[PDB]
């Protein structure tokens, strides 16, 4: 079982440093691997500390950004993410192939995001989707709403304070092209159902706290 | 090295054979891994030396092996085994991984709903427009949404963000943005959406006005 | 005589040098039997230098024959283990360790216990030169004959092959006979020169030659291990820098 | 499945392995089967030979003092393979009878019983400036084209692929290694009861290694430090047993031991290649090239040594040290140095595939 930390946000041209709490294994018996996941990307192989032969390989794009290391009396493989630039943000897994029959990468860590960007905290927004029931021709209604300007990925957003928790559609975060992230909202609704039981956009922000709860109105 | 996984979408329903091949760019022998990645979470290792399955995963993955090209078998497609899929070799110090094969569950075809909404006046006020054009409930996906805002396609300031396969109806939803300013707004007189999903017979108008 | 001084402060300078060599050598060497028995004798040979080489001087700018006696039995000690090794290499290319270490130590001692009471300051001494020239005939006669033996030996084995090892201790082990078996001859001359016609220009031309063939007897003691120590280059290396510290197999199926 | 054919120089004479890896069993070994694909009417009538050689690059001297490369054939075989030999009536396993049927009439197999008293792959350590044909055994296979066995092996046409005798660790671990010295220090007191112990018979490379140290000093004399030290004794029986042991872990902790009292501290330590790559000599796992080897496996083999003409016994043990005070008068130079040794067998664990897979850039 293999457990890491370490995640959170640096500047570009920073430092980050993450660790694996290697439990019930060895350091000299089975290498520990780093390998980083873009959000919505394939994996990508980072580091890797043998700790038997002494070799601490590294993939092209971090070469020499990287120093892993490997604390043999704790059982940790320390990894450094220095000079961190704005594409290196990611989610970075561990993973500890055998040292001898290497037999792929068995045991897996939790996995440490690692978003690397000059953003600081933003406050979302409770922007309503302007629903017309013109516009919907079927019985399905538009309302929804529109949470921009949050910094960091998770951005809670309720609807109707749980209660309409079948047909609410929530589009994952996309990326804002100023630098921050966006998670819009969509819940679909009888067409005569513009006044009949109105949700409410229960969303809360975390890193900001700031839970708007602003009921969504038909335009 | 560059191993590349010709299948990159797999829509294929459980009791469907599911052949994932991936061709490495040169010989790699016969050290490949594949990797079973259910949406955020960990890699999970299926097989190794490119034919030995690991222990501890079901019988139904098998990998084959050939001078460059790896394929997969599934066969069976549990709905545990709707996950993607990662080709890593280990014959090269960089080693190097799929693409991955994403694999959802076949579903009807679909015409997108394709439910535009305007501009928040809320959103107005802070001096930016995000219409949202919300096509839902389509199972092929690769809709092809256009703005297509007063007769202008206004290519690239599209902030396009499809959500994963519905829990229950395994469809997917894209929401499109405009992504404009308060004085583009003005500009704008006319946005509309031209989704043009395999479902949908010729492109959408639903049409925002202003 | 000035010049006479100087030459001996030049080979007591160089002789400082192989001791520090010795000391270096006997150094890695205690991290290998022959090697061991090698840097044992390596180490007795400087101690061995460090009582004579300084004597050597003081001889030259002039109890301390016990003294003479007894390095010079130490090396007679380590020089027989050096050809002894060389001539056991030969042969096999053609806990007991540390005992035969202890029991060499002791016979070291016991064959230098010789010479202390009979060669001796007094401020009779026939039965004492007797006894210094069969002394140093005995070791002259199994060195010699040891080295030239070793030396034939390496030269038929390696020269053939081609060598540059067998020729180094060829040099080496000629060297350390025109020394040691020089100086056997000289001090059995003067101990058995007959007094008629041992005249003052004889006895000096005897002082002057045993003085030069001493310098480099002790050249040679500190050369013997110079010589082992020669062939170990690259072990020599890493010591000297701790010291300093301080086609192709494809694959197809079937 | 996969096999591993080499060509010759030429191109004339091609050699199919199945593995390059042969396990030891004991008492019996993986016979080296394989095919030669040889040219009829392109070798000139040419009979083309198969060749294993159990080299052996050791034995007395160091430093190249008066021996260098002093390469010792324990076991060669010469089997004849263009003819299809005398009445060949042997089994020509399954790797040669896929192999001949695919590539034809062409090619001929060749099989290699190697002898069961016979030494495991173990590549002794080159040092930093030494490179190229290292020390130790290495079996190879050589396949080359000669009308007799004496036509000076033309080295066109005289295919070799190295091989290893990899052994590894037994399913079924006995005895503990417990072990206990005592000594009578200055004959003062009772003696001190060293009943040191590890936790396992076999280590697998990389597994560590559970010192139990337990002491009960009931001498006047205490003592200053205790070191746990693993040793790997490569013993070379190309001279007479010439033995070099050699440390590669050491767990030297100052805890001290107060006199008339006891003392229980596992002392966990683990050896690997990091720390003792600067060791020189040392006795590593056979290698088909410059790779990168664990430590040797500890060798074994029927009723042990039985039959032991040469090659290197590679062996382990733990040495449970323990540093006394001097005896009587304590003057800071002398230490009584009261010691036990319990052996342990260092061997890899028993692979179901081919067994390496190591990155290779």
């Amino acid at each position: 079982q293999l457990v890491e930390s370490g995640g959170g946000l640096v500047q570009p041209g920073g430092s980050l440093r993450l660790s694996c709490a290697a439990s019930g294994f060895n350091v000299y018996s089975s290498s520990i691997h780093w390998v980083r996941q873009a959000p919505g990307k394939g994996l990508e192989w980072v580091a890797s500390i043998s700790s038997y032969y002494g070799y601490t390989y590294y993939a092209d794009s971090v070469k020499g950004r990287f120093t892993i290391s490997a604390d043999t009396s704790k059982n940790t493989a320390y990894l450094q993410m220095n000079s961190l630039r704005a594409e290196d943000t990611a989610v970075y897994y561990c993973a500890r192939s055998r040292q001898f029959w290497y037999s792929g990468l068995d045991y897996w860590g939790q996995g440490t995001l690692v978003t690397v960007s000059s953003a600081s905290t933003k406050g979302p927004s409770v922007f309503p989707l302007a629903p017309s029931s013109k516009s919907t021709s079927g019985g399905t209604a538009a309302l929804g709403c529109l949470v921009k300007d949050y910094f960091p990925e998770p951005v809670t957003v309720s609807w109707n304070s749980g209660a309409l928790t079948s047909g609410v559609h929530t589009f994952p975060a996309v990326l804002q092209s100023s630098g921050l992230y966006s998670l819009s909202s969509v819940v679909t609704v009888p067409s005569s159902s513009l006044g009949t039981q109105t949700y409410i956009c229960n969303v809360n922000h975390k890193p900001s706290n700031t839970k708007v709860d602003k009921k969504v109105e038909p335009k | 090295i560059q191993m590349t996984q010709s299948p990159s979408s797999l829509s294929a329903s459980v009791g469907d054979r599911v052949t994932i091949t991936c061709r490495a760019s040169q010989s790699v022998s016969s050290a490949v891994a594949w990797y079973q990645q259910k949406p955020g979470k960990a890699p999970k290792l299926l097989i190794y030396s490119a034919s030995s399955l690991y222990s501890g995963v079901p019988s139904r993955f098998s990998g084959s092996r050939s001078g460059t090209d790896f394929t997969l078998t599934i066969s069976s497609l549990n709905p545990e085994d709707f996950a993607t899929y990662y080709c890593q070799q280990y014959k090269y110090v960089p080693v190097t991984f799929g693409q991955g094969t994403k694999v959802e569950i076949k579903r009807t075809v679909a015409a997108p709903s394709v439910f535009i909404f305007p501009p928040s006046d809320s959103q107005l006020k802070s001096g930016t427009a995000s219409v949202v054009c919300l096509l839902n409930n389509f199972y092929p996906r690769e809709a092809k949404v256009q703005w297509k805002v007063d007769n202008a396609l206004q290519s690239g300031n599209s902030q396009e963000s499809v959500t994963e396969q519905d829990s229950k109806d395994s469809t997917y939803s894209l929401s499109s943005t405009l992504t404009l300013s308060k004085a583009d707004y003005e500009k704008h007189k006319v946005y509309a959406c031209e989704v043009t999903h395999q479902g949908l017979s010729s492109p959408v108008t639903k049409s925002f006005n202003r | 005589i000035y010049s006479k001084v100087l030459v001996t402060a030049v080979y007591l300078a160089l002789f400082v040098v192989g001791t520090v060599g010795n000391t270096v050598t006997a150094f890695t060497l205690a991290r290998s039997t022959v090697h061991y028995h090698l840097g044992s004798l390596a180490l007795s040979d400087l101690l061995t230098l460090l009582l004579a080489m300084p004597v050597e001087l003081y001889n030259f700018i002039w109890g301390c024959r016990g003294y003479y006696f007894l390095r010079d039995a130490c090396t007679y000690a380590t020089a027989l283990n050096v050809a002894s090794l060389s001539v056991e290499r030969y042969l096999a290319l053609c806990s007991r360790t540390k005992k035969f270490i202890s029991a060499i130590w002791l016979a070291s001692a016991l064959l230098a216990v010789p010479m202390l009471f009979t060669m001796g300051e007094q401020n009779h001494t026939a039965t004492v030169k007797v006894v210094i020239q069969v002394n140093t005939f005995m070791s002259f006669i199994f060195p010699m004959v040891v080295i030239s033996v070793l030396n034939t030996i390496i030269a038929n084995k390696l020269t053939v092959m081609v060598r540059h090892g067998v020729r180094v201790l060829r040099a080496v082990v000629i060297a350390f006979v025109v020394c040691w078996l020089p100086y056997h001859v000289r001090r059995l001359m003067f101990c058995y020169i007959s007094d008629e016609q041992w005249t003052p220009f004889l006895y000096d031309f005897y002082h002057y030659f045993y003085m030069v063939t001493n310098a480099l007897f002790y050249v040679s003691s500190t050369i013997n291990p110079i010589l082992y120590n020669l062939v170990s280059a690259n072990f020599r290396h890493i010591f000297l820098a701790t010291l300093a510290c301080l086609n192709h197999t494809l694959s197809s199926n079937a | 499945t996969r096999v591993f054919k080499k060509a010759s120089p030429n191109g004339k004479l091609t050699v199919y392995l199945g593995k390059r890896d042969f396990v030891d069993h004991i008492d019996l070994v993986d016979p080296v089967d394989g095919v030669v694909l040889v040219d009829p009417e392109y070798l000139k009538e040419r009979r083309v030979y198969v060749t294993l050689t159990c080299a052996f690059r050791y034995g007395r001297e160091d430093l190249d003092v008066l021996g260098l490369t002093f390469r010792k054939d324990l076991f060669v075989a010469n089997v004849q393979s263009f003819p299809p030999a005398p009445e060949d009536k042997k089994p020509l396993t399954r790797l040669q009878e896929r192999l001949i049927k695919k590539l034809g009439e062409h090619a001929y197999p060749f099989t290699f019983e190697i002898p069961p008293n016979l030494p495991c792959s173990v590549t002794l350590q080159p040092g930093p400036e030494d490179t190229g044909k290292a020390c130790g055994v290495d079996y190879e296979v050589k396949a080359f084209c000669a009308e007799n066995l004496e036509e000076k092996i033309h080295k066109r046409n005289s295919v070799r692929l190295v091989i290893r005798k990899v052994q590894y660790a037994p399913e079924r671990p006995g005895p503990q290694p417990t072990a206990e010295t005592t000594r009578q220090f200055l004959m003062s007191d009772k003696p001190l009861h060293l009943e040191a112990s590890l936790d396992k018979e076999i280590y697998y490379h990389g597994e560590p290694i559970s010192v139990n140290v337990h002491v009960t000093n009931n001498t006047n004399k205490t003592v200053k430090k205790i070191k746990i030290s693993v040793r790997q004794y490569a013993d070379i029986c190309l001279f007479n047993t010439a033995q070099y042991k050699c440390p590669v872990a050491m767990e030297e902790a100052d805890d001290t031991v107060a006199p008339s009292s006891t003392f229980c501290k596992v002392y966990t330590l683990t050896p690997f290649l990091a720390n003792n790559r600067e060791k020189r000599g040392l006795a590593l796992d056979g290698k088909l090239k410059h790779e990168d080897t664990n430590l040797a496996s500890s060798t074994l083999l029927r009723e042990g040594a039985n039959r032991e003409i040469l090659g290197i016994i590679v062996s382990y043990k733990v040495k449970v040290k323990l540093v006394v005070s001097r005896g009587g008068l304590l003057g800071d130079l002398a230490s009584s140095d009261v010691a036990v040794e319990l052996p342990f067998t260092l061997m890899h664990p028993k692979p179901k595939e081919e067994p390496p897979h190591r990155e290779v850039p």
